RNA sequence: AAGCUCGUAUCAGUUUUAUGAGGUAAAGCGAAAACUUUAAAUAUGUAAGAAGUCCUUGUUUGAACGUGGACAUUUGAAUGAAGAGCUUUUAGUGGGCCAUUUUUGGUAAGCAGAACUGGCGAUGCGGGAUGAACCGAACGUAGAGUUAAGGUGCCGGAAUACACGCUCAUCAGACACCACAAAAGGUGUUAGUUCAUCUAGACAGCCGGACGGUGGCCAUGGAAGUCGGAAUCCGCUAAGGAGUGUGUAACAACUCACCGGCCGAAUGAACUA
RNA sequence: GCAGUCAAGCGUUCAUAGCGACAUUGCUUUUUGAUUCUUCGAUGUCGGCUCUUCCUAUCAUACCGAAGCAGAAUUCGGUAAGCGUUGGAUUGUUCACCCACUAAUAGGGAGUGAGCUGGGUUUAGACCGUCGUGAGACAGGUUAGUUUUACCCUACUGAU
């Protein structure tokens, strides 16, 4: 959709000589607070043997970005269970934002690897702050001094049904 | 082969003498010289046919010890 | 074979050099009607 | 290249690559014999027949020669100024240029300066030289030495390499009975001439050893006095 | 098909005296022409066969020399 | 995987001039002139100093930059051919019946005509091509030697010299008859 | 319905609580997995007030059994609400397919027998080109608006919309479908995982080395690394097999396995989608 | 087919709980091309004229690739359905096999009772054999052993 990030903070329930439990929190990306809540209930009892019943929310917030206009390099890492045994696997995209990455990381792996939301779980959103340490050479090949390119040839677009002109893909 | 000595499923397919897979029947083992304990010599064991004749030709079965 | 081609009972003397519960194997086989 | 790509060709021979450990153990011994010895020649022997240099080697038990990678040799010597086993290797080290060659020894100077001087073996063109003669293939039978000895003790040529003279070393010949046979006047080499690579192929085919090789020197060094002397010899 | 001691039983065995009995009891068969036969007596004939040849049938070339030798 | 651009370079001798339109080549040398018409392999040629002519494509698959260094070649093969010259040298050999070649214009087209091959009536022609100088060499018994400025004519015409002489229905093991090239190499020599 | 005694705050294809039953660990932890200390359900039975509580105690004090008064409706969980029970008898019916969910048994492969729950027959309407079992859907007569399922190049009402990838098929593909040939074969293309080589210079190319005992032993007309058989060792090296192919009647000659020289930055193998 | 051996992978991780491709051995009669004088129960229908058209899984004709392919004649394959693919003898049976001509005598579908008939339809008869106490029935065998339309609408062929 157009994500957003929130930051969920859950906890067990209280209980005689168990009181103040130790106050879990994750990173979730989705559409609204309602997927998030869901998400985090779902991977707390997928880590361990905590569940919904018996647990509560603390606290759902949104997180922003710090600075939303200046580009960046992420390697996001990702797991997921499609269709046969499951494997990891790292990527490496140039954007503006966390969400935006993820957003295309997201359109990426439906495209290719048949893949749908619950099947994929993000691990890691980290932003590469050196240079040089990228990897990925389609990434790699937009960092050179002095770049410029052409736009994609043979492309126009028009509105009317009967043109008097022959139009040229100035060019 | 010297007899029939069992067929599952019927009696009376025993009698008749039919080969159906299953079966137990009695061979004539003389030309695997066996010999048992005092001295004597065996010439007819049991074996289980393993296999539908009626898809081959072949019976073929195996022996009982 | 060729790559491990790198690194790397009991018969008298006559027999060597030469070569060659009560169940039963087949219970419950499937029936067989009448027709 | 996901697809469409050479595949390569696996071959079962019993041999193995030398590895790392090769070049590790080289640069170790050179640097652990560096202070056995005191004079530490080098040496330009590019196209050396192994016989020819087990001689050279046998023709004293007593002082080590070794062979190696180029930059290997250097890392056991020391680039710049800034790192070496001993003292003013340096200015022997940037000389080395071709199959070089690293002689230790436990003599005097001057005998090794005249061993040096005084030793060279018959062998082949090895291209890009100067051709130091002039042969032309008689035009008849081409018999199996080439025509320069006396052609009625040389037996024919035998069938087997036609295509190799008729399409490599570009040679107009054809096939009459079993002997290889020639009509026209041949000329290899005219003496006093580069030899490219075709050349050569076709001089050493007939088996004429006409070449002068004698190992050469370029620089040296002493230990006892720690600077080197370069002194030239061809 | 149940469990049981019999099937693994031997059933037909036969001793010493009396396969050299029969042995030596087909040597002397006096053929009548009008006498048929009735019955048969099941006994284990591959055993009382083999009367004395003089042959030593050839032996196998093809163990020693295949053919690409 | 889509590289942003793929480039070669074309390097240019001092005696010719190449001049590049749309996607009309034309190469002008010392021996004569030759065009090219690559209207159907979507580069872009760009000049840089009347001796180096760089040649890109933007934004390109692999099927696409295969395409590339396949128009440097044939760029280069005019410009070696306006310069050098091509020579081909073929030689025709036989057993019992000798081949008898020989050049005859049949109303301005200059055919080679090949006689007696193998004993047989039919006299096969091969048609010259417009470019192409074809003579017996001397000093060599049956050997007829073809040059030219293009390569795709000395080739070619070599090819169907070569192939208007099979022997068909017969073992080519012991049938030896025929018309093979010898050599490929240049004018200049040396 | 004939009809009449009874809408009596009592009922219910429902949840909750108490408790039994599955006992599978998947809670979760042990006295040297060796539990039962104990979950969360999965549908599985029963029970949750007036025919009920207390006082007081006569018979075959605890067992049932008799007795003489106190006890009030937020009177003993939640949701919904007025259509359960006898008598008369009076009409039709009394034997069958599809699918799902459990269970048992099955062989070439199908499947067969039990049980629950929906569809059909008795039933139109919208969609799937066409359809009894597929997706939607509360059938009087009309007006207006909004939608379901399916759709929107033209047939044909509705974007030749927007954004990101993949694909070239000399019978592409657009499927009652996730079953059948179905596991592999391909120098088609794209992404990914795990191991390696590498400026003491990788991968591809050219050029040089490729040695000595030694034509190693047995074979036989001839077998010198290369028709065969048994070993497969030693020396010298940077490296060089008692030898990967071409070749000879036997040799010679070329070649790679392995080293080095020229050049200069990334390369290879296996594997999954 | 049955009983094994192997061993790349798969299987939650797993060899060894298990599966398990490709390879491989056991034998159904006799090591010297010797004649094998099996020819052993189809319970239901094949077999044959006249005439079209289609498939390719190709016999011949055209073109190619490979073989100890010297020449001649062959053998194994690729494209290809344009063209052709015969005359007779045999019912004490023809779910076949013979001998000739030929370039070759390939395999099939649509079939086919309204365009034709042979065993086989069964009947009306009769006799012989087997069975039954008998009337009768059949393990059989022999003989006898009738189906005709369009003058309607379409399709096809020609004609106004």
């Amino acid at each position: 959709a157009h994500f957003k990030e929130y930051q969920v903070i859950g906890r067990r329930l209280p209980t005689e000589s168990v009181p103040e439990p130790k106050l879990f929190r994750m990173r979730i990306f989705a559409s609204n607070e309602v997927i998030a809540k869901s998400r985090y209930w779902y991977f707390l009892q997928k880590l361990h043997k905590v569940k919904k019943a018996s647990g509560e929310i603390v606290s759902i917030n949104q997180i922003n970005e710090a600075h939303p206009t200046k580009v960046k390099n992420f390697g996001v890492w990702v797991r997921y269970d499609s269709r046969s045994g499951t494997h990891n696997m790292y990527k490496e995209i140039r954007d503006v934002s966390r969400v935006a990455a993820v957003e295309t990381l997201y359109q990426d792996m439906a495209a290719r690897h048949r893949a749908r939301f619950r099947s994929i779980h993000i691990l890691k959103v980290a932003e590469i702050e050196k240079t040089a340490d990228v990897k990925r050479q389609y990434v790699k090949q937009f960092l050179t001094k002095d770049l410029k390119f052409p736009l994609p040839h043979r492309v126009q677009k028009s509105t009317k049904t009967f043109s008097y002109k022959r139009p040229s893909t100035f060019y | 082969i010297l007899a029939v000595k069992k067929n599952p499923q019927s009696p009376m397919y025993t009698q008749l003498g039919v080969l159906t897979k299953g079966t137990i029947i009695e061979v004539n083992v003389s030309e695997l010289g066996m010999v048992t304990a005092g001295g004597k010599v065996v010439w007819g064991k049991y074996a289980q046919v393993t296999n539908e004749p009626d898809r081959d030709g072949c019976v073929n079965a195996v022996l009982l010890v | 074979a060729h790559e491990q081609s790198k690194v790397k009972d009991a018969l008298p003397t006559y027999l060597l050099d030469r070569e060659q519960k009560f169940s039963v194997p087949l219970p419950k086989v499937r029936g067989i009607s009448e027709e | 290249m996901p697809r469409s790509k050479r595949s390569k060709l696996v071959t079962l021979a019993q041999t193995d690559k030398k590895g790392r450990e090769n070049k590790e153990r080289i640069f170790d011994e050179v640097r652990e014999a560096l202070d056995t010895y005191r004079y530490v020649w080098v040496l330009h022997l590019d196209d050396v027949r192994t016989p020819v240099l087990q001689e050279i080697r046998t023709s004293w038990a007593g002082s080590k020669l070794i062979m190696g990678k180029r930059k290997v040799l250097q890392k056991a010597l020391g680039e710049k100024r800034e790192e070496e086993y001993k003292e003013n290797l340096y200015q022997l080290s940037k000389l080395c240029s071709g199959v070089t060659g690293l002689l230790f020894t436990d003599e005097d100077v001057n005998t090794v300066k005249e061993y040096f001087k005084s030793y060279v073996r018959s062998d082949y063109s090895r291209p890009n030289t100067k051709a130091p003669l002039t042969f032309t293939i008689p035009e008849g039978i081409v018999y199996s030495r080439g025509g320069q000895i006396p052609a009625e003790e040389d037996v024919p040529m035998i069938h087997s390499l036609e295509p190799t003279m008729r399409n490599k070393f570009e040679i107009p010949t054809k096939i009459k009975a079993g002997k290889i046979t020639i009509d026209s006047p041949y000329l290899v080499c005219t003496e006093g001439e580069k030899l490219d690579v075709r050349q050569a192929l076709i001089l050493k085919q007939f088996g004429i050893a006409a070449s002068e090789f004698k190992v050469k020197v370029s620089a040296y060094y002493d230990n006892d006095s720690s600077t080197v002397e370069s002194t030239n010899i061809n | 098909v149940q469990p049981d001691r019999r099937w693994f039983g031997n059933t037909r065995v036969i001793s010493q005296d009396a396969l050299q009995h029969f042995r030596s009891a087909l040597g002397e068969t006096q053929k009548d022409t009008y006498q048929v036969l009735l019955r048969r007596n099941k006994l284990p004939m591959s055993l009382l066969e083999e009367k004395d040849a003089d042959e030593s049938p050839k032996a196998r070339i093809l163990d020693t020399e295949s053919y690409a030798d | 995987m889509k590289y942003i651009q793929t480039e070669q370079q074309i390097e240019v001798p001092e005696g010719v001039t190449v001049s590049i339109k749309s996607r009309i080549v034309k190469v002008v040398g010392p021996r004569g002139t030759l065009t090219k018409n690559l209207k159907h392999i979507d580069v872009t040629f760009t000049k840089v100093n009347n001796q180096l002519i760089k040649v890109a494509v933007h934004n390109g698959g692999r099927k696409h930059v295969a395409a590339l260094r396949t128009v440097k070649s044939l760029v280069d093969n005019m410009i070696t051919g306006v310069t050098k010259g091509y020579k081909y040298k073929m030689r025709y050999v036989y057993a019992h019946f000798p081949i008898n070649v020989n050049i005859v214009e049949k109303d301005g087209a200059k055919f080679i005509e090949v006689r007696n091959f193998l004993g047989d009536k039919k006299i096969r022609n091969v048609p010259v091509r417009d470019g192409v100088t074809i003579e017996f060499s001397t000093n060599v018994k049956d050997e007829i030697v073809l040059s030219g400025n293009s390569v795709e004519d000395v080739s070619q015409n070599a090819a169907d010299l070569q192939q208007i002489c099979r022997v068909r229905n017969k073992d080519i093991r012991k049938f030896l008859d025929g018309i093979y090239v010898s050599h490929k190499g240049f004018i200049t020599e040396d």
